[PDB]
DNA sequence: ATCGGATGTATATATCTGACACGTGCCTGGAGACTAGGGAGTAATCCCCTTGGCGGTTAAAACGCGGGGGACAGCGCGTACGTGCGTTTAAGCGGTGCTAGAGCTGTCTACGACCAATTGAGCGGCCTCGGCACCGGGATTCTCGA
DNA sequence: TCGAGAATCCCGGTGCCGAGGCCGCTCAATTGGTCGTAGACAGCTCTAGCACCGCTTAAACGCACGTACGCGCTGTCCCCCGCGTTTTAACCGCCAAGGGGATTACTCCCTAGTCTCCAGGCACGTGTCAGATATATACATCCGAT
């Protein structure tokens, strides 16, 4: 009940369930403060997580999920509902 | 004619940090004029500061007052650091 | 009435676009001719090397962004948004040039 | 042939780039002729010192390199010509 | 469906 | 690290040859240490690198492998205390940072 | 009781006509040799290295202040204000 | 003999002597906010230079921070200051 | 045997074999010419004229037979060419030049 | 030891315009520091100009492109007319 | 616009002081003579690039023209900066003592210049392909009059 | 608070040349010698930087007070923006003359170097006089009231 598998390009996916780096451990909140651009680095694909705002310390890093198409509980008023 | 430059020296420290990446050379003449920069900067101060205290050597220890000067903050700390372990390393071997 | 534009929506995309580019902002026949102009007030028949018009072209926008960074804020102190001459020259007067 | 007054192809829009560029909003009018006359006073000074080393040099041609040393010479500095 | 995802 | 060379022996890219040259034949002082080349290779070889590393992050940053001037820029203004040691100069062909004004913004 | 605001240019012109030190010595002396402190430890100052630096303060200040004025003159007023000095620093290249 | 380390001398460069080196400068009225403001100007101007006149010293093996060396630390900066010598 | 001073052979009064010293004890460069310690003891020699002059006469104006720093700083700063030369240097006790700015006085 | 200075050479010169202004202590310190300033000015300007060149020689000829580069204008034209005076008149003379 | 009132500010005069103009001894750096020698000058070519011109395309400037929002002046208010006054509290001094450190001479020892003999790193020149420019379609999204 | 429309983001395809990788080929670096000396080190006189003291007082400090200056709000308007059409001059490619940069080859003459000579200039002691202070004062500047 925790789908941690990520979209490189559309025919491969990176899975984070068992073996992995802790960027894993980053929530949703749709009102982000981070994206996922996929910057190559020597020839193959790589999933780096960049920052749209100052992020404070100790503040929780968010992120959208981008889950298209078809339960948000983050708590903050001005977002979706569900993802 | 033979007029040398950086060109290669700078390269070779490009494929330490980022080995998977190249250079345009509009901006390799950028590095190999910067460096040319630093070095009248850092061999200008180190310099005038042999001659005031009316030395008339250019020893390792005042490249590391010019450096101590020109360099601010936390590029001088670092600079020292790897300017003394490559001159131990040096007289060692 | 046609899709206009507010007054200050393309000056705020004129910035974001010209801050994000790199390319020379003055013609450079209208900039060649003028440094062969002022090159002839202290020497008589000068050419002048192909790179080194760009090599003055490069930093004499240079100083004048730099200026006008500088004038800006001036305007903003002054609680306008419009840079006047009253602006330019006090940018040069504070930095020690006039 | 001896020509004036090219410093008006430095041309309003090319005052008003360089102005977005550095970031401002609106443009007062007036701008524009003073600008050309902030830009014929510093090419009047780094072309004087240029043109100095040219002549000193016993050369009839203003290389990069003096174009470089001038304004190396008045706190300047430019990376990217040698 | 689940599977996290940029741009789509 | 090695024998001939004299950069090879204290383990560096930068040439001791041609710095130990340069500071004799730029007339800096009358004799130059021997120890002084190489700590002035240390120093030049460190800022290279520093200053090479944030330019190949910012060229990957922009999704491109090879680093122009408009990287470079962007590397030492964007820095703390690169900018500050290189405050008065100009990067030829080089942009400008981004940044707008908060008041020009709307409101 | 003058006007206010008239003892003030009868001690500009004062003060703009003499060339005396206008800090304090000792007052300033200590506060070369505190912050003296943190860069080494138990220093002495030859005691006219700090009039070389009372006089290479006192006239950069000064030399700030007439750039400070000049910003608030023209913002259209004619008090100095924090946001005067931090402007003129920011000018300059200092800050 | 003794310790001390010095605690708030920056409270020396007093209110009515940042207003003479005001006037000096020609100005007519002083908000009450500058007063902590120059102090923290000149806390920094302080710095810059004596740390470059310092590392001069310590360059040179002493305990003295002599007249010529501040000179020096200032005209790094490009400040050249003119009464000292050299 | 009628060794002349070359301050005295080229008409000058600043020291032409102080210079010729100098210029080769600095390590300004490798072979300092003959005509050149000459030149250098002229125009120096030509400085010192002209900031003196207009320092005797900021005396008179104030009514003193001896130079002091004051007189300086209002000999330089007081000329147009000269404060564009020492521009930067701060002259010890030197003062200020008198001005208020014109908004400041009343009506 | 013996400290030396300009300040008998500027004592002559101010007797010279002015023969009856003595000057001060002071205001001998400053004039000695502004002899030596100007001195590193024009005589560094003079030492990048004849390596530019690839030159190895400080002649005659480098001090006049090196007045005319610091000099502003006015005192460029003047200091060069006192200048070339003295070199014709130490080689004839 | 007046004008007397106050009052600091600028002009005289005494006088006392210690900072400077100046002789005296000296001493070490400047001058002089001359030597060798390489660095600059002065020839010579050589060919690269700068200049000039042209012909054609077209992006960019100029010009005109609504119109809106930002500059501007105005005016009221309250507040805080100044002026003054009275009071404290270190600054200054000037005088002592002291002792740490700068300066200096005298020692010698490692060390950098220097030159020769050797050689391989590095630079110019030449292929050669992939990284980015360049363009096309479309999904996005930002703005702004609904 | 919205669809409409516009610009920007972005993805993919095609193409070109500029970056990078090789290849002889010097000459610049290394190597390993001596050779004088710079600089390190110890030792020392003495001076000047620190520390303490008392005293005098100028100067900072604190408060009251009143004001005038900052500032905010309003209104007016004009001038800068946006945009469309026209105009043109930049630019890009091309061609051609040739001037001047850059190099090679002499060659001599000017500068380093060296040694001997001596006097310019430096520290030092010293009289004196300009200048600071001390004291009254004629007058400009300001302010309250007219
Ligand atoms: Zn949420």
């Amino acid at each position: 009940g925790s789908s941690y598998l990520f979209r490189i390009d559309e025919n491969t996916v990176i899975d984070a369930t068992k073996r992995g780096g802790i960027a894993r451990f980053i929530n949703h909140c749709c009102e982000p403060s981070c994206t996922a651009k996929i910057i190559k680095v020597d020839g193959r694909k790589r999933i780096v997580i960049y920052a749209l705002r100052d992020i404070g310390t100790n503040e929780e890093l968010t992120y959208d999920y981008k889950f298209e198409r078809e339960p948000c509980l983050c708590g903050a008023p001005s977002c979706k509902g569900f993802l | 004619t033979r007029k040398e430059s950086y060109a290669i020296y700078v390269y070779k420290v490009l494929k330490q940090v980022h080995p998977d990446t190249g250079i345009s050379s509009k901006a390799m003449s950028i590095m190999n004029s910067f460096v040319n920069d630093v070095f009248e900067r850092i061999a200008g101060e180190a310099s005038r500061l042999a001659h005031y205290n009316k030395r008339s050597t250019i020893t390792s220890r005042e490249i590391q007052t010019a450096v101590r000067l020109l360099l601010p903050g936390e590029l001088a700390k670092h600079a020292v650091s790897e300017g003394t372990k490559a001159v131990t390393c040096y007289t060692s071997a | 009435k046609p899709h206009r534009y507010r007054p200050g929506t393309v000056a705020l995309r004129e910035i974001r676009r010209y801050q994000k580019s790199t390319e020379l902002l003055i013609r450079k026949l209208p900039f060649q001719r003028l440094v062969r102009e002022i090159a002839q007030d202290f020497k008589t028949d000068l050419r002048f090397q192909s790179s080194a018009v760009m090599a003055l072209q490069e930093a004499s926008e240079a100083y004048l962004v730099g200026l006008f960074e500088d004038t800006n804020l001036c305007g903003i102190h002054a609680k306008r948004v419009t840079i006047m001459p009253k602006d330019i020259q006090l940018a040069r007067r504070i930095r020690g040039e006039r | 042939k001896v020509l004036r007054d090219n410093i008006q192809g430095i041309t309003k829009p090319a005052i008003r780039r360089l102005a977005r560029r550095g970031g401002v909003k609106r443009i007062s009018g007036l701008i524009y002729e003073e600008t050309r006359g902030v830009l014929k006073v510093f090419l009047e000074n780094v072309i004087r010192d240029a043109v100095t080393y040219t002549e000193h040099a016993k050369r009839k041609t203003v290389t990069a390199m003096d174009v470089v040393y001038a304004l190396k010479r008045q706190g300047r500095t430019l990376y990217g010509f040698g | 469906a689940r599977t996290m995802q940029t741009a789509r | 690290a090695k024998a001939k060379t004299r950069s090879s022996r204290a383990g560096l890219q930068f040439p001791v040859g041609r710095v130990h040259r340069l500071l004799r034949k730029g007339n800096y002082a009358e004799r130059v240490g021997a120890g002084a080349p190489v700590y002035l290779a240390a120093v030049l070889e460190y800022l290279t690198a520093e200053i090479l590393e944030l330019a190949g992050n910012a060229a990957r940053d922009n999704k491109k492998t090879r680093i122009i001037p408009r990287h470079l820029q962007l590397a030492v203004r964007n820095d703390e205390e690169l900018n500050k040691l290189l405050g008065r100069v100009t990067i030829a062909q080089g942009g400008v940072l981004p940044n707008i004004q908060s008041v020009l913004l709307p409101k």
